């Protein structure tokens, strides 16, 4: 098979560099194709920012030329992105693909968040049904941290179904997410469900039990 | 640059029902070397954009035969005949022919539903915030259609807006609804000076949710 | 195994 995996630093400042790496498996980067970067900005929006062929060969978007450069390790099987002088315009969902020459295949993406905000961890709070059926819905709060993003599963990810986690909303350069689960009222609290948050950036890994709430007046 | 242009914005289809979306361009896409290079890409919530539909009209391998791309020159289209939720997501076009190639701003496909009244979950302010010193409360609007809903927060009958953050899911294809969180943070001080707290949602007689500190 | 475009 043939799957592309980027990776690179989710954050960086204005002024600095961004730099991104795209590792193929199953396929030899010099054997054939295109090897592209394309770039998606927040509201959709898609960008064709270059390639570097098997050849060695690079073609850029002449909107870009005097910033970006694409460059190769064929010992590691690896192809690079380099912007230099980023600003915050840059913020975007960064993929790599390949094509003969056009993009056929696309990689997982990966977010770059371009800011001068600080990292910071998130705070996680369980939210407990209030006292007042067949099923109950249970939640989890995430609140001020940054940057994006923020990995949130429940009981390490076995519970999947009638999930509705909710896209980060910024705020005074600090995001606030909220995820709920709804389950069969056998289900809870007979048995223990937990919200687990990840955080990257700062190296935060946190779980938080859904306890029920105690009798009301 | 070549500029692609889509239509509709958002397609809404019933299940079953044929689904086409038109592309155009600022210039001709047939090329000097007689092919005409125009694109097709599906991205679903959540998930990288797959490749659908390339040379107007050849297929992705392993995307079904209920694609069809036609066109010519300048003007394109994508139809889906029997349309199905997982269908459901963002349909771009793009060219090749000239450089540098350009993208489509997309199309929006979504599942046209029954009408369906939200089911609302209200949360006071956790333990460990409170102890924090903060005081978040929680409304969840959960699967609910169309899209476009409206949540009031009222604090001892007073309506308030400030300090409100909401956040839409996509839809969902299991059920083709939409779901909404919103969130209405307060200081601690402020949370503990009044007694009733309660959302309202209604919906393109509200869904209301409450509760009274003085009976937690 | 793709098929090559103009750019090939
Ligand atoms: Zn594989
Ligand atoms: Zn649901
Ligand atoms: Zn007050």
């Amino acid at each position: 098979d043939v799957q592309l995996q980027e990776s690179g630093p989710g954050l960086v400042k204005p002024s600095q560099s961004l730099s991104l790496t795209c590792t193929v498996t199953g396929y030899l980067i010099t054997t054939d194709y295109a090897w592209n970067w394309i770039r998606q900005f927040p509201g959709n929006k898609l960008e064709w920012m270059g390639y570097i062929s098997y050849s060695g060969f690079t073609s850029y978007n002449p909107s870009l030329k005097s910033q970006i450069s694409i460059t190769r390790d064929t010992s590691k099987n690896q192809f690079f992105l380099q912007l230099n002088s980023v600003t915050t315009e840059d913020t975007a969902t960064y993929y790599c693909a390949f094509g003969n020459y056009l993009p056929a295949y696309w990689g997982q993406g990966t977010l770059v968040t371009v800011s001068a905000a600080k990292t910071t961890a998130p705070s996680v709070y369980p939210l407990a049904p209030v006292c007042g059926g067949s099923s109950v819905t249970l939640g989890c709060l995430v609140k001020g941290y940054f940057p994006e993003p923020v990995t949130l599963t429940w009981n390490s990810g076995s519970l999947s179904s009638g999930v509705h986690t909710f896209p980060a909303v910024l705020q005074s350069d600090l995001y606030t997410l909220s995820s709920s689960v709804t389950v069969t009222s056998s289900t809870w609290p007979s048995q223990s469900i937990t919200c687990n948050v990840a955080h990257p950036a700062s190296s935060t890994k946190v779980d938080k039990k859904i306890e029920p709430r105690g009798p009301t007046i | 640059d070549v500029v692609m242009t889509q239509t509709p914005l958002s397609l809404s289809v019933t299940l079953g029902q044929p689904a086409s979306i038109s592309c155009k361009s600022s210039q001709s896409l047939l090329d000097s070397d007689g092919k005409t290079y125009l694109n097709w890409l599906l991205q679903r919530p959540g998930q990288s954009p797959k490749r659908l539909i390339y040379l107007v009209s050849k297929l992705a391998s392993g995307v079904p035969d209920r694609f069809t791309g036609s066109g010519s020159g300048t003007d394109f289209t994508l139809k889906i005949n029997r349309v199905e939720a997982e269908d459901l997501g963002i349909y771009y076009c793009w060219q090749g022919t000239h450089f540098p190639w350009t993208f489509g701003g997309g199309t929006k496909l979504e599942i046209k539903r029954a009408d369906a009244a939200p089911t609302v979950s209200i949360f006071p302010p956790s333990s460990e915030q409170l102890t924090s010193g903060g005081a978040s409360v929680v409304c969840f609007l959960n699967n609910f259609y169309p899209k476009d809903i409206n949540v009031k927060w009222k604090i001892d009958g007073s309506e308030r807006q400030n300090g409100v953050l909401n956040s839409w899911t996509d839809q969902d294809s299991k059920d083709s609804t939409y779901s909404m969180s919103s969130t209405l943070t307060l200081t601690k001080d402020e949370y503990e000076r009044h007694n009733s707290y309660t959302c309202e949602a209604t919906h393109k007689s509200p869904i209301v949710k409450s509760f009274n500190r003085n009976e937690c | 195994l793709l098929e090559l475009d103009k750019w090939a």
